RNA sequence: UUGACCUCAAAUCAGGUAGGAGUACCCGCUGAACUUAAGCAUAUCAAUAAGCGGAGGAAAAGAAACCAACCGGGAUUGC
RNA sequence: AUAUUGGCGAGAGACCGAUAGCGAACAAGUACAGUGAUGGAAAGAUGAAAAGAACUUUGAAAAGAGAGUGAAAAAGUACGU
RNA sequence: GUCGAAUUUGGGUAUAGGGGCGAAAGACUAAUCGAACCAUCUAGUAGCUGGUUCCUGCCGAAGUUUCCCUCAGGAUAGCAG
RNA sequence: CGUGGAGGUCAGUGACGAAGCCUAGACCGUAAGGUCGGGUCGAACGGCCUCUAGUGCAGAUCUUGGUGGUAGUAGCAAAUAUUCAAAUGAGAACUUUGAAGACUGAAGUGGGGAAAGGUUCCACGUCAACAGCAGUUGGACGUGGGUUAGUCGAUCCUAAGAGAUGGGGAAGCUCCGUUUCAAAGGCCUGAAUGCAGGCCACCAUCGAAAGGGAAUCCGGUUAAGAUUCCGGAACCUGGAUAUGGAUUCUUCACGGUAACGUAACUGAAUGUGGAGACGUCGGCGCGAGCCCUGGGAGGAGUUAUCUUUUCUUCUUAAC
RNA sequence: GCUUGUGACGGCCCGUGAAAAUCCACAGGAAGGAAUAGUUUUCAUGCCAGGUCGUACUGAUAACCGCAGCAGGUCUCCAAG
RNA sequence: CUAUCUAGCGAAACCACAGCCAAGGGAACGGGCUUGGCAGAAUCAGCGGGGAAAGAAGACCCUGUUGAGCUUGACUCUAGU
RNA sequence: AAACUUUCAACAACGGAUCUCUUGGUUCUCGCAUCGAUGAAGAACGCAGCGAAAUGCGAUACGUAAUGUGAAUUGCAGAAUUCCGUGAAUCAUCGAAUCUUUGAACGCACAUUGCGCCCCUUGGUAUUCCAGGGGGCAUGCCUGUUUGAGCGUCAUUU
């Protein structure tokens, strides 16, 4: 049942807030009608929605602070490549690529030829 | 023992809780090899060590 | 009475659990975890410790972030999202 | 053979000096401007007893030359300094039993 | 009576109990459960009746 | 009086980087004895085990202060 | 081009067949031992299917005896032979 | 035996293996001490004990020679297939 | 001769019963072995030609696992001791209650704690195992309950001791060092916060649940917690602080010869003094609690006889 | 009288018998300071608050160590006639 | 208080196969072999003659081209100096 | 003659050989190259309607988002079974997050759930004191920056 993952990134943040506090009132609630009846398991649906309700609510704000750095140089670090601490110290493909003018010329003058032999 | 250190009563606290016979329906469930729980323990028999 | 009488005076230990490997190897006046290396920067290993190695290796643990890396890895470590089906 | 008993003193342990009660060391005053041109009176504040020794120590109250503060210092007493005697210090000290 | 975060010393309790169900909380003893969770005693100051207020979180 | 310089400091200075794990293979250091010799010391085990420092996907080696002495050959690695 | 008792993903064998084969085919580096470094097991097989023996009966009861299930109970969770 | 001091003792702390510690017994150093406990080198070497798994058929020995830090072992010739 | 596996072949055997196992049943071979019947069994297996080995057990104080005789035997004899009745239960030498007999005899078989254990505490259920007889009981089994602090500890301080830092060794793991061959800071004030004041500066930290140390007591309460809860009475540190009182026209108090006294009585840098703060033994004075004890006011036992009798209540917290 | 605290003292040493945190005090005189008033928060009274972890029970001829419900071993307080 | 008898509980040592002698010869001290004596179920409490009884691959002794603790103007080295 | 003992058979015990099974081991080959201060490896404690393990996870706790898939999960319960559907699921996939207490482990400690300092914000009169919330303060080194020191030192003084 509860919440739905497209629904909520509709609503805005300050309903978000209130859609949480009563969902906390609810499962709240629910634990305590939990230890006066043979068990509960309705109280799964509503602990997993906070949690979607948390997960959209971190979606808009982070998705909200990728803006606010767009472009820019430097980023948090929250943000970044990820992939791997040996990968992302590697040489960039600038960096990688560039070559001493003595050679630019020698890969000028004679760059490899494709050729072939007819009989 | 007597005034503890937290942390030994946290280990404390675990071992408590994780000294209990088999849940009785662990044994219908399909494909289910345990019939009882083999990892128990007893103060008198075997000691904690903290 | 070296034996059983002085038995009976054995209250002390001169090991508590090691902060790091959560044993009981940490000498509480040598302040060095015996079976793990404790605050040593290095975790202890021994080559003559074979057994002691692949009790202690990776993947006896939780894996937490390593075990990932391959699929991660297997396509490219991709950036952003799912572009699902549409129409 | 074993390590004989005298090598084994010098590694400390057990045969380092039992320091715990002692007063400190007993040492001259420093050798400055006062004691080097003229001399400098203190009190001889108390004869006490330091452990381990045999030989009674001395502590003489100074006042600081250069700030305004008292210095106290540990002779080893010489047998007929007493509680209240001025010790004369310097080049210019006279010559009477307790003067450096 | 109640199972508190163990991560909340007395005045988040205090805080936290006024706000919640909305009564004045004179005084705050706590201990930790052998099982490794903490139990709060909050006492309500004479202004309220616990026992009412007990059963308007709805156990009795 | 005011302005540079060399050197050398400090900051929760602005941006970074090192550590640890792994260790089959890889570059070094350090370094045995059991053993064989029908004894044993050189020698052998072995430029090995254990210990230490540093990597990669390979490492390393490499365009000769080479090999040859031939009518000469021509970076390195491996079979 | 070369190395590779590690890592990841595969395909195989005149290999071993639960005292074998890795220590571990199993809640196995587990249960347990040691202050500690370290030491370190045991243990796979009801049946096609639980149909896991309703009911009666003696018994304080565990059970026994009827009686049922099943191809088989000369398979009854002490379970293939 | 000693029992008001070279007394008895808790805890904290220090000394670690050719090391410690010893009012000295080679004592003690975790039931381990004329060299601790743990793992590895290690399946250490053994002219020395012990064991060495089916059947039948044919042939059939030696404890002697010489040399050996050789005398419980080898080399060597002889006997044997 | 025999065993695991391999190529080839009998288009070999088999759920209408393969393999295994059991057969004082049959036959073949000198033998290793081969073949058959019967029983039990449940899914595989064999003949011949070759290939190949982790290929044949009675021993090795062999390895692992299982089982015997010994044998219903040695034993179940330290710690003075049990008995009657009831209740409960299918069941009682062992449980509960009552009674009687006894013991530890406070250097205890009493009342608490330290190390250590870790729920053993308590309550309800409950006896397969365990409690070397027994079990209706248990420190067992099952299910639940339970440990409340400003004042008690930790936390703080320093002890022996340990240990970073400039640094100096060592190939290195690392070693030395703790104020040292170092440019080692962090306070209070004004001008909401920077500059101007300014002092002061040898020095991380860890190390005591018996050392040092801010401060709580009594009464009541639970199945199980209390110097923690409740009721009452306090105190300590930390903030805020208003009113009262005190002091000053001789501005920062008066009195006493003095020892000193008073409800208060301004005090920066800096210096210094004291408490923290300390051995062991011996008697002597004094107090507290305990011991002994008289009157009296209650209760209890004995009383053929004797005893103005024997026992028992009469209490006072920190502040 | 017993335990115990304290007061005043005597003796013993080639033994003369911890440290730090903390607290108050003194010397000093930088400084602010009153009259129609300004002074002091070491005198009285009044306001608010005090977090975190431990807290059960055994402590032994059964709850710790000694394979165990072991005649062993394991520091201490109270102590009636 | 045991032992002993009973209810209940219930181990271990050890074990080629076993368990009556005399002699003989025999690896020169036999339970077994040879010749004789003999020889009758099933057993209980005792006992310490035998079982060259049990305990532990003799420590004494020798052997081993096997060690180790230790000593020294052995052989060969070595920190320090 | 019984008992007893011994031998054989049958049935029954004891025990787990043998036979047949094999989601395992073992060895050969083939392909690929990715751990960590963006906090790894490893550890501790937790997390389910009813779990002690194993497994998975982290107070968003046997999982949240995204993508696919097309109806289950299953021990009992429960559901919304929300099935021509943005949709079952202990499914596959994974590109978005969360990720307690830790650990090279970073304010200082650490047999302690011990103890400082800075910034923002909320409440208690509140610049100060107490409390809740949020973010911060390791080391060596490089490049840069800002601020300093030295009669090491060149100019300017005037
Ligand atoms: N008890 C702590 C120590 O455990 C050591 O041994 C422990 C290890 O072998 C094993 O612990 C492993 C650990 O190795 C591994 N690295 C991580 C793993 N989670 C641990 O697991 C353990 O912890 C869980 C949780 O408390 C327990 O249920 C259980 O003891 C065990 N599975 O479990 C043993 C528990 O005793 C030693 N016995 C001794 O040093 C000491 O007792
Ligand atoms: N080795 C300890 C030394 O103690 C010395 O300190 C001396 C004094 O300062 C210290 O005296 C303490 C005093 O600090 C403390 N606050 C009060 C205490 N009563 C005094 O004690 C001393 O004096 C009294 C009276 O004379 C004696 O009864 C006592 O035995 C004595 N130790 O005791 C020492 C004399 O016994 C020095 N600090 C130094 O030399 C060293 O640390
Ligand atoms: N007695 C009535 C019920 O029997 C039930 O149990 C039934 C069975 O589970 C039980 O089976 C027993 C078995 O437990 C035990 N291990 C022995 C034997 N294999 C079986 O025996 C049973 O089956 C045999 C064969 O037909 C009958 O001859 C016999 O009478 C019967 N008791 O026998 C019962 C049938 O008679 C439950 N125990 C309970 O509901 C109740 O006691
Ligand atoms: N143990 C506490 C003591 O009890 C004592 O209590 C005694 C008193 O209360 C009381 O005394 C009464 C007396 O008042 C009345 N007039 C007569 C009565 N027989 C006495 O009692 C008597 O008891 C027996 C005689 O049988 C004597 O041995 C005792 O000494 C005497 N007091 O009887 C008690 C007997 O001991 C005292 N009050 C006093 O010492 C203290 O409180
Ligand atoms: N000391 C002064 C006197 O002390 C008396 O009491 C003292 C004595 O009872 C006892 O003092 C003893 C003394 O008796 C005996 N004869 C000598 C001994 N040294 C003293 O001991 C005293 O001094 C030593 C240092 O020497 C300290 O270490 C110790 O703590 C202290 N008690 O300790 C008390 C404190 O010093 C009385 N109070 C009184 O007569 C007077 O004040
Ligand atoms: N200061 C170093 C920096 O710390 C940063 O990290 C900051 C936080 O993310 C980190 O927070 C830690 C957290 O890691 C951890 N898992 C939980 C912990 N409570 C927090 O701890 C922080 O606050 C606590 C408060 O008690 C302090 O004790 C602790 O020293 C501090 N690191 O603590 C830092 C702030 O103090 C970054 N990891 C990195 O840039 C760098 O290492
Ligand atoms: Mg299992
Ligand atoms: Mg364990
Ligand atoms: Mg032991
Ligand atoms: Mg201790
Ligand atoms: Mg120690
Ligand atoms: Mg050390
Ligand atoms: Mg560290
Ligand atoms: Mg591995
Ligand atoms: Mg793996
Ligand atoms: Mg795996
Ligand atoms: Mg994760
Ligand atoms: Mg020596
Ligand atoms: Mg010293
Ligand atoms: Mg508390
Ligand atoms: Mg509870
Ligand atoms: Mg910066
Ligand atoms: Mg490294
Ligand atoms: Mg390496
Ligand atoms: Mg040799
Ligand atoms: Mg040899
Ligand atoms: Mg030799
Ligand atoms: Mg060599
Ligand atoms: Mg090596
Ligand atoms: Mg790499
Ligand atoms: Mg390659
Ligand atoms: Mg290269
Ligand atoms: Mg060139
Ligand atoms: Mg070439
Ligand atoms: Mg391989
Ligand atoms: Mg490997
Ligand atoms: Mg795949
Ligand atoms: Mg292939
Ligand atoms: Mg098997
Ligand atoms: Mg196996
Ligand atoms: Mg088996
Ligand atoms: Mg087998
Ligand atoms: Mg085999
Ligand atoms: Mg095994
Ligand atoms: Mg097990
Ligand atoms: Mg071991
Ligand atoms: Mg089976
Ligand atoms: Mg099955
Ligand atoms: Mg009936
Ligand atoms: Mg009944
Ligand atoms: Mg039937
Ligand atoms: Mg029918
Ligand atoms: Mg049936
Ligand atoms: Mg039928
Ligand atoms: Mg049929
Ligand atoms: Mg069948
Ligand atoms: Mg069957
Ligand atoms: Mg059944
Ligand atoms: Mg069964
Ligand atoms: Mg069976
Ligand atoms: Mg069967
Ligand atoms: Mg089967
Ligand atoms: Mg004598
Ligand atoms: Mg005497
Ligand atoms: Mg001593
Ligand atoms: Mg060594
Ligand atoms: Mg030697
Ligand atoms: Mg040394
Ligand atoms: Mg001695
Ligand atoms: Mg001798
Ligand atoms: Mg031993
Ligand atoms: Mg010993
Ligand atoms: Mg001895
Ligand atoms: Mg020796
Ligand atoms: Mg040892
Ligand atoms: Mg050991
Ligand atoms: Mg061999
Ligand atoms: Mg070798
Ligand atoms: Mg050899
Ligand atoms: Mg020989
Ligand atoms: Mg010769
Ligand atoms: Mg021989
Ligand atoms: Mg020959
Ligand atoms: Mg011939
Ligand atoms: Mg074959
Ligand atoms: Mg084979
Ligand atoms: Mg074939
Ligand atoms: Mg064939
Ligand atoms: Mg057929
Ligand atoms: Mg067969
Ligand atoms: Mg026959
Ligand atoms: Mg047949
Ligand atoms: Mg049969
Ligand atoms: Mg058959
Ligand atoms: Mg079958
Ligand atoms: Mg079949
Ligand atoms: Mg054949
Ligand atoms: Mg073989
Ligand atoms: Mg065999
Ligand atoms: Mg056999
Ligand atoms: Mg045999
Ligand atoms: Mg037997
Ligand atoms: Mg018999
Ligand atoms: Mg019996
Ligand atoms: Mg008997
Ligand atoms: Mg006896
Ligand atoms: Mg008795
Ligand atoms: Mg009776
Ligand atoms: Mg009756
Ligand atoms: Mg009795
Ligand atoms: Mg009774
Ligand atoms: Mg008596
Ligand atoms: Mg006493
Ligand atoms: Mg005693
Ligand atoms: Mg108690
Ligand atoms: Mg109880
Ligand atoms: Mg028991
Ligand atoms: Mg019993
Ligand atoms: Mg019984
Ligand atoms: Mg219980
Ligand atoms: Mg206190
Ligand atoms: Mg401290
Ligand atoms: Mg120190
Ligand atoms: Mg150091
Ligand atoms: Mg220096
Ligand atoms: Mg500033
Ligand atoms: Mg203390
Ligand atoms: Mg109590
Ligand atoms: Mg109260
Ligand atoms: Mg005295
Ligand atoms: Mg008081
Ligand atoms: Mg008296
Ligand atoms: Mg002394
Ligand atoms: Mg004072
Ligand atoms: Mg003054
Ligand atoms: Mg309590
Ligand atoms: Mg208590
Ligand atoms: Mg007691
Ligand atoms: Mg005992
Ligand atoms: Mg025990
Ligand atoms: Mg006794
Ligand atoms: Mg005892
Ligand atoms: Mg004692
Ligand atoms: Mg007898
Ligand atoms: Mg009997
Ligand atoms: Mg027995
Ligand atoms: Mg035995
Ligand atoms: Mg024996
Ligand atoms: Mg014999
Ligand atoms: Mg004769
Ligand atoms: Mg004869
Ligand atoms: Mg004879
Ligand atoms: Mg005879
Ligand atoms: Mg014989
Ligand atoms: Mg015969
Ligand atoms: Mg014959
Ligand atoms: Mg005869
Ligand atoms: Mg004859
Ligand atoms: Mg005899
Ligand atoms: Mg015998
Ligand atoms: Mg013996
Ligand atoms: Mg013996
Ligand atoms: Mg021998
Ligand atoms: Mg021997
Ligand atoms: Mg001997
Ligand atoms: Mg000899
Ligand atoms: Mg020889
Ligand atoms: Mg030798
Ligand atoms: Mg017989
Ligand atoms: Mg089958
Ligand atoms: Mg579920
Ligand atoms: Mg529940
Ligand atoms: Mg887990
Ligand atoms: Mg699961
Ligand atoms: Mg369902
Ligand atoms: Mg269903
Ligand atoms: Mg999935
Ligand atoms: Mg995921
Ligand atoms: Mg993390
Ligand atoms: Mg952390
Ligand atoms: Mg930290
Ligand atoms: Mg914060
Ligand atoms: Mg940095
Ligand atoms: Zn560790």
């Amino acid at each position: 049942a509860g919440v739905k993952a497209y629904e909520l990134r509709t609503k805005s943040k300050e309903q978000l807030a209130s859609q949480l506090v009563d969902l906390k009132k609810e499962l709240a609630e629910l634990k305590v009608q939990k230890l006066s009846r043979p068990s509960l398991p309705k109280i799964k649906t509503v602990r997993k929605s906070i949690a979607c309700v948390l997960t959209v609510i971190n979606e808009q704000q982070r998705e909200a602070v990728r803006q606010l750095y767009k472009g820019k140089k430097y980023q948090p670090k929250d943000l970044r490549a990820k992939k791997t601490r040996a990968l992302r110290r590697a040489l960039t493909k600038f960096e990688a690529s560039q070559v001493t003018e003595k050679q630019r010329k020698k890969q000028i003058a004679f760059p490899q030829r494709k050729y072939a032999i007819k009989a | 023992a007597a005034q503890k250190s937290f942390r030994i009563k946290q280990k404390m606290a675990k071992a408590k809780k994780q000294n209990r016979p088999l849940p009785q329906w662990i044994r219908l469930r399909t494909n289910n090899t345990i019939r009882y729980n083999a990892k128990r323990r007893n103060w008198r028999r075997t000691k904690m060590n903290i | 009475g070296k034996g059983t009488p002085s038995f009976g005076k054995r209250h002390n230990k001169s090991h508590t659990l090691c902060n790091r490997c959560g044993r009981r190897s940490f000498h509480v006046q040598k302040k060095t975890c015996s079976s793990c290396g404790y605050p040593a920067a290095k975790t202890r290993s021994y080559n003559w410790g074979a057994k002691a190695k692949r009790r202690h290796t990776t993947g006896t643990g939780r894996m937490r972030y390593l075990k990932h890396v391959s699929r991660r890895f297997k396509n490219g470590f991709q950036t952003g999202s799912a572009s699902k089906a549409s129409a | 053979g074993r390590v004989i008993r005298n090598q084994r003193k010098g590694a400390g342990s057990i045969f380092t000096s039992h320091t715990r009660l002692r007063q400190g060391a007993a040492k001259l005053r420093t050798l400055d401007y006062a004691e080097r041109h003229g001399y400098i009176r203190g009190i001889v504040k108390q004869i006490v007893h330091d452990s381990g020794r045999g030989a009674p120590l001395a502590k003489v109250v100074f006042r600081d030359p250069y700030k305004y503060r008292l210095r106290e210092e540990i002779f080893i007493a010489n047998e007929g300094v007493h509680t209240g005697q001025f010790i004369y210090a310097g080049k210019k000290a006279s010559l009477n039993v307790g003067n450096v | 009576v109640f199972q508190v975060s163990m991560k909340a010393n007395k005045y988040q309790i205090k805080k936290a109990v006024k706000e919640l169900y909305e009564v004045d909380v004179l005084k705050v003893n706590t201990l930790v459960r052998p099982n490794g969770t903490k139990k709060a005693y909050v006492r309500l100051t004479a202004d309220y009746d616990a026992l009412d207020i007990a059963n308007r979180i709805g156990y009795i």
